[PDB]
RNA sequence: UCAUGCUUCGCGUGGAGAAUGACGUAGCAUGCUACG
RNA sequence: CGUAGCAUGCUACGUCAUUCUCCACGCGAAGCA
């Protein structure tokens, strides 16, 4: 390009062809001058393919570098989101009940699905109609897998608050089914 | 002809209600839900219009939802 | 009445009941009644006309018919003595009918009779028969057992289908009604082995041999050996047997105390999750002297075959322990020094109790490889949730991750107003038209995709005859036995899509590109190398799909992890694309139907068959209602490609792996924690390519039934009567794999019964002149083994027969096929339904797509699935295409239109003038390229 | 394709070439003239693919443009381009209950509940005014939705029953609209 | 807001080949001048 | 016949410039099963 030296010698050659034409000369030196301006300008094509070569490889590189850099970064972060997500949970649990049952195993190993059933704090149950409250968790009190558990709040579909007067069988039609009721493990 | 346009005037009729944030009241929407459904699945149009003016009370009851002098202009 | 009279007193025998003749006095009687044979001559289990026997029936006090026969019948007189001696053996054993063996004069000469005492009308290979080759078109043999022991009344089968399983559920409580009965029976087997191996005799069990009250008799033909080396046969009995063991849910009885029916449940150790003792005890009880080993846990299998075989009996045992027992094991471990709760381990209904191989505990950190491992599992996350209790599905509910439940509607469709006024004003949806709009979006309310989960509810346990399914899997090996499979690095593996969901939890910080790019190729080999030697159980999301219809439901997909994905494509994969590149085989996944594919399948399919008929089918409900049998043979038929690159323990492992990740895994929907039944999950790596091999093994199946029930007599063909005789033997008769018949079988179902495979979808071409003689199967055959099989029944909605094949299969696919000229010869083309095309083009789910001028390039798609409708006889079908090729023109004008008014510039784009002729179109369907 | 300089030379080179071959001089001349003539050439079809690439570019930019201004416009005006089009189709159906409850629901006679279809049907609606009451109701039939309903209770505006003989010509500024009408399907 | 297959459209990078233009090195053929 | 010089014709290789056909991947948008 401009910078590499080969376009000095192209410029002299055009120069020189240029002034030789102009001067008028025999014949013989113009056919050496075109010679010198075809053959400069072939070797400074040469070298400018690979200068642009080098630009694109060099331009190539550096998208590579960046995604490489930020995908680290990417890295480092959602590593920190799942040790932070680990480390959240293992506060959430009442460790007393889960050491209970857990040293009661024979080998340390138990059901995970019996792990709520005895251990958990709260009760979540969703009720579709009328009959299976009646059925299920009718009063203030209920009795469900060999625990007492007493209501504390009823919503309904569109979370909004339910007094247990409010269900009756005749007022049923004027609720939102499903209703969701949380108790709270008795004693 | 008729019965092609009054599935094409149902749903764009839910389109409308479900613009107006009927989902917040699940009760009504699953209502509007079952009226759209069974507009779409008839074979008789006696039916499918007086469930489309079923359909149509919903959004003429709430009467501040729309203005139906300017839309009707 | 002399002679007639006389005889009925004797037959009477001292035991004085009430006798009433059947037949016509001293004359025989004949039934039709299903016989379980094997002899020199003929072998299988059909029904066959039988003239030998006199019945009496007896009746009550009150001149009332009951349910007692005596049964007397004539023989030679070497039988006679032969069959006196054995029962003399025998006599005291209470699982034994009453005989009595007297002799008679007939016309002019004594004539031995054998007298069997109180028999049941019906045998246990009736109720075999009419269970397993079920048709509602004629059912009375199925009807008058039900009837008669009280599991129904008799006008219960007044309604309009009693027998289905969907439309009548309550089916299943009136076959539970004979469980106890059956369970009887098989207590009263047991015992007359004993006898049998006591007494020092040698025969075989057939199940035509012993009545409904569990007593045999016959003992034609037992041999006496050493008074304590006597050997009963009990092969075929329990193989036949099995489907209906867990249809009428016998072992029920094993749930209460002391196995009684009116005591309480048995209270278990809710800590407890080892059953071996019981289920040892539990084969003991029923399966004594089948002579094959049952390994309780199936790590330690001897091969597929073995795990196949002792997975059914453990099966059949899981629904007797509670459900709180199954799932992932849980153990604390301290990682720095605070305790994590982790699974270490894993008990299946199917595989027993698996332990990982690489337990640390007291660990010091955790890489990423760990952290995905950890929060992939479900138990930090059930451990730390409430305890939920969902009562609108009848599914197992774990617990609930948030305080709130999570309720999720479906919004309907956009309307394209512009293009359905076009429409009209060109003609269409006039009233008496065959063209009519038919899919539309159906929205749906909050309670919807906890509905379409809960239709899970049509999954049943189903145990399986296991000497059917181990020849049936043998043959269908044969159709995967040209392709090659095997594990690759994680740098070979190819990921169409990176922009897709990672599933739960990991959908909280990224998509499945943030992993693939986290993870080194060294990270995922990790991962891959410790999924051999280790159980991940994963958590599974339900997502709602969105699409046009025309069905009112609301479709659930299953939102797998990428936890287990990553690993699955690591396994599965090079054997997935070797199938996808094939041309020519029975199953045509990626297959083109563009430039004569659809040609080249139809006359791949129709082959070289003598008498072709055409049929062809579609499973209800295929992944809800599969059993969980023939998934795990779907996933060992995939893996027989890795018998270099891996051992029986790592092939064990990856098989409790997917069974952990995509079989009985948990279900995420709503913010709430459920356990699936069973079925496939639609999402998983391989579900495509195992619905293939379900679909083939049920064909494979349906053949079988069809050619054993045959009766050999009447077969006029010698190399077919050979062939049903070797494939008994070589079913119930054969304990190693014949390859040579295997190769026999294969070809002849090559020969007479080619099909074409898709997921769920088939077409056969058939002989027709075998089906009609019963040596191939029909639709009847197939409806009878997804009935017995699958637990749904298969209505005529669903199954179409052709028997012209000059116009090709109904659907496949939901295509129709035309035969139509093309140039100089005649191919056949797909065409679809035009209401789907119109339905497309009128309702989107988009609004920015009802702005067509944004849009041109999706019409032109719509076009090219439009174009072969031009060559229909039907002038409206016709015009679908010139329709769209019209709208497509007058988009263009009006994009044109707008960029010279909105810019001042025109497009010169003189290239789109080819979007609107039917040149661009009819190139691809033609065979050029 | 002119208004590029390069072309302005080859067209004269070219000419020089067409006059050329008419005077048949020397074969130098014809070989210098095919020289300049193919350099021009050159020149001229070098230049014409950097026009055709800016030309591809402007194309694709203004594609672009218009199609993110469509979107933006599009998604803007999505709730007011719905109810336009719902009240035109509503027109060219063109049906009488449809009209019927839509000029009703003009002057404020609009239903409380869904209209049922049943005969075992509760309506209940509201009625501002003595002029719209005695255009739909007489005596104690109720006109709505073109099905005929027999009215109940007639609740004034302040809960108090209202008797159907006071509602009458003169008795329209003692009571106090607007009226709540409870009608069952007839 | 999943797994797979096929297809259309647009942009880009690279390899192979085809045509055209400019220039260079070498080899062969023909024509003209000076010397041996 | 050889050395030197100039002109024209042909062959081989090399180098860039321009257009066009197929293919391999990449990226984006869409349709169907
Ligand atoms: N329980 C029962 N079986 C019957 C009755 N009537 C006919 N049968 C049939 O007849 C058979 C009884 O005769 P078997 O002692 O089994 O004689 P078989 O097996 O027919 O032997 P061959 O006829 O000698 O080949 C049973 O297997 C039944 O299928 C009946 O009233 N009760
Ligand atoms: N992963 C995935 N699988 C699909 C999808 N659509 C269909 N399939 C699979 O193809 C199988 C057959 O599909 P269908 O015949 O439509 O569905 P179906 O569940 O059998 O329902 P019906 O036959 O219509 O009762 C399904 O069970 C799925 O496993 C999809 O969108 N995603
Ligand atoms: P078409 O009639 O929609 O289905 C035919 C067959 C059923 C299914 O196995 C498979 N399929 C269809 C649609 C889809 O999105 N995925 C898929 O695997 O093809
Ligand atoms: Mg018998
Ligand atoms: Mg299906
Ligand atoms: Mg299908
Ligand atoms: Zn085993
Ligand atoms: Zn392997």
């Amino acid at each position: 390009f401009s910078s590499l030296p080969s376009y000095a010698a192209f410029a002299t050659a055009q120069e020189a062809y240029e002034q030789a034409v102009a001067n008028g000369d025999s014949e013989v030196v113009l056919k050496k001058l075109k010679k010198s301006l075809n053959v400069a300008k072939s070797e400074f094509d040469r070298d400018a393919a690979m200068q642009r070569k080098l630009e694109k490889m060099a331009d190539q590189a550096m998208t590579q570098m960046y995604k490489q850099a930020r995908s680290e970064d990417k890295r480092a972060k959602v590593t920190s989101a799942m040790q932070t997500m680990l480390f959240t949970m293992l506060r959430k649990l009442d460790n007393d009940a889960l050491n209970n049952i857990i040293n009661n195993a024979r080998d340390g190993c138990v059901p995970l699905n019996i792990i709520p059933l005895t251990t958990a704090a709260k009760l979540m149950v969703v009720i579709p109609d009328y009959n299976t409250y009646k059925n299920t968790c009718d009063g203030t009190t209920f009795t469900y897998a060999s625990a007492l558990w007493e209501i504390q709040q009823v919503v309904d579909a569109d979370s909004k608050i339910v007094q247990l007067s409010e269900i009756s069988m005749d007022n049923s039609p004027n609720l939102a089914w499903p209703l969701i009721v949380t108790a709270l493990r008795a004693n | 002809s008729k019965m092609s346009d009054v599935k094409c005037t149902s749903v764009v009729l839910l389109s409308v209600l479900q613009q107006l944030r009927v989902e917040s009241s699940s009760k009504l929407w699953a209502q509007c839900v079952q009226l759209h459904n069974d507009i779409l699945l008839a074979k008789d149009t006696t039916e499918a219009f007086e469930k489309m003016v079923s359909l149509l009370s919903v959004l003429l009851s709430m009467q501040g939802a729309v203005d139906i002098n300017k839309l009707c202009e | 009445s002399a002679d007639a009279q006389s005889f009925l007193n004797r037959v009477c025998g001292v035991s004085a009941a009430r006798l009433t003749p059947c037949g016509t006095g001293t004359s025989t009687d004949v039934v039709y009644r299903a016989f379980d044979i094997y002899n020199d001559k003929v072998a299988g289990f059909a029904k066959f006309l039988k003239t030998n026997c006199c019945r009496f029936q007896e009746k009550d006090e009150d001149d009332n018919l009951i349910d007692s026969y005596f049964v007397v019948k004539r023989h030679t007189f070497s039988n006679y003595q032969h069959e006196e001696t054995i029962y003399n053996l025998l006599k005291d054993c209470p699982a034994v009918a009453k005989h009595d063996f007297f002799k008679f004069r007939i016309d002019g000469d004594m004539v031995p009779h054998i007298s069997r005492q109180r028999l049941t009308k019906y045998t246990m290979a009736d109720l075999v028969y009419a269970l397993r080759h079920f048709d509602e078109g004629n059912c009375d043999t199925l009807k008058e057992i039900l009837v008669t022991y009280n599991c129904c009344d008799d006008d219960y089968f007044n309604k309009k289908d009693w027998y289905d399983f969907v439309e009548n559920p309550d089916i299943l409580r009136v076959y539970a009604n004979l469980g106890e009965r059956v369970r009887q029976a098989l207590l009263k087997t047991v015992q007359f082995c004993d006898a049998m191996r006591n007494a020092g005799i040698v025969g075989v069990l057939t199940l035509d041999n012993q009545d409904l009250n569990g007593n045999w008799y016959d003992f034609g033909d037992f041999i006496q050996t050493t008074p304590g080396s006597g050997v009963p046969v009990v092969d075929s009995y329990y193989s036949l047997l099995m489907p209906i063991l867990t249809l009428t849910r016998a072992l029920t009885a094993e749930s209460h105390v002391d196995t009684d029916l009116t005591k309480p449940y048995i209270k278990w150790d809710l800590l407890k999750y080892d059953f071996t003792e019981e289920r040892l005890k539990l084969f003991d009880r029923y399966f004594k002297y089948w002579d094959q080993t049952y390994h309780p846990n199936c790590v330690n299998c001897l091969d597929d075959r073995c795990i196949l075989h002792c997975a059914n009996f453990n099966v059949l045992f899981s629904t007797v322990f509670p459900p709180t027992s199954f799932g992932p094991l849980v153990r604390k471990i301290f990682v720095d020094g605070v305790p994590f709760v982790v699974s270490t381990g894993y008990h299946f209904r199917e595989l027993g109790v698996v332990h990982n191989q690489d337990v640390n505990l007291h660990s010091s950190r955790l890489s990423f490889k760990e952290l995905l491992v950890y929060a992939a599992d479900p138990a930090m996350h059930a451990a730390s949730g409430n305890l939920l209790l969902d009562k609108r599905t009848t599914c197992f509910s774990v617990a609930a991750l948030t305080n709130n439940v999570a309720f999720q509607t479906v919004k309907p469709g956009n309307f394209n107003k512009d293009f359905y006024d076009f429409a009209v004003s060109k003609g269409f949806f006039k009233e008496g038209s065959s063209v009519e709009l038919k899919h539309f979006f159906f929205a749906q309310d909050g309670n919807a995709a906890i509905s379409d989960y809960d239709y899970y509810r049509y999954n049943l346990p189903t145990m399986c005859d296991i000497r059917q399914l181990l020849f049936v899997v043998e043959v269908v090996d044969k159709y995967f036995d040209c392709y090659d499979g095997g594990c690759i690095n994680a740098n070979q593996v190819i990921v169409n899509n990176l922009d897709k969901s990672a599933g739960f939890p990991f959908n909280k910080w990224g998509k499945a590109r943030l992993y693939y790019d986290s993870m080194s190729y060294e990270d995922q080999d990790a991962l891959f190398a410790y999924t051999k030697r280790n159980v991940i159980p994963t958590i599974t999301q339900m997502n709602l799909k969105y699409a046009i219809s025309a069905k009112n439901r609301a479709r659930t997909v299953a939102g797998v992890s990428i936890c287990s994905t990553m690993t699955n494509r690591q396994f599965h994969q090079k054997l997935l694309k070797s199938i996808a590149a094939t041309r020519g085989a029975t199953v045509v996944i990626g297959t083109s139907k563009f430039y004569g594919g659809w040609h080249n399948m139809l006359k791949t399919v129709y082959s070289d068959v003598e008498n072709p008929h055409l049929m062809g089918w579609d499973y209800p409900k295929c992944d809800r209602a599969m059993p969980n049998m023939l998934r795990i043979m779907a996933s060992l038929v995939l893996a027989r490609k890795h018998t270099t690159c891996c051992s029986l323990s790592h092939r064990f492992y990856r098989l409790a792996n997917e069974c952990a990740q995509v079989l009985s895994e948990m279900v995420m929907c709503g913010g709430s924690l459920y356990v699936k039944p069973g079925g496939t999950s639609s999402g998983d790596a391989t579900t495509a390519y195992a619905n293939s091999v379900f679909n083939i093994c049920q064909a494979v199946t349906a053949n079988v039934n069809a050619l054993l029930s045959t009766d050999g007599n009447k077969i006029a063909d010698k190399y077919v009567r050979n062939l049903q005789h070797r494939l008994y033997e070589c079913l119930y008769r054969n304990r190693d794999v014949d390859t040579d018949f295997v190769n026999e079988f294969y070809a002849y179902l090559r020969k007479h019964f080619s099909m074409m495979i898709l997921s769920d979808d088939a077409v056969v071409c058939f002989n027709s002149t075998y089906a009609s003689q019963g040596l191939v199967a029909s639709i009847k055959n197939f409806k009878s083994v997804l009935y017995y099989q699958n637990n749904v029944f298969m209505s005529e909605a669903k199954c179409w027969t052709e028997t012209d094949l000059t116009k090709g299969p109904h659907e496949f696919c939901s295509q129709h096929t035309m035969l139509v000229k093309q140039g100089d010869d005649y191919v056949y083309l797909p065409y679809p339904d035009p209401s789907r095309i119109l339905g497309a083009g009128c309702f989107v789910d988009d609004i920015v797509k009802t702005d067509g001028t944004l849009m041109i390039e999706r019409f032109v798609s719509l076009a090219i699935d439009a174009y072969p409708l031009t060559k229909h006889p039907n002038q409206e079908y016709a015009d679908v295409f010139h329709l769209y090729l019209q709208y497509i023109r007058k988009l263009h004008d009006e994009l044109t239109g707008h960029m010279l008014d909105m810019y001042s510039v025109m497009l010169t784009n003189d290239n789109t003038s080819r979007y609107w002729e039917p040149e661009f179109y009819e190139a691809m369907y033609t065979p050029h390229t």
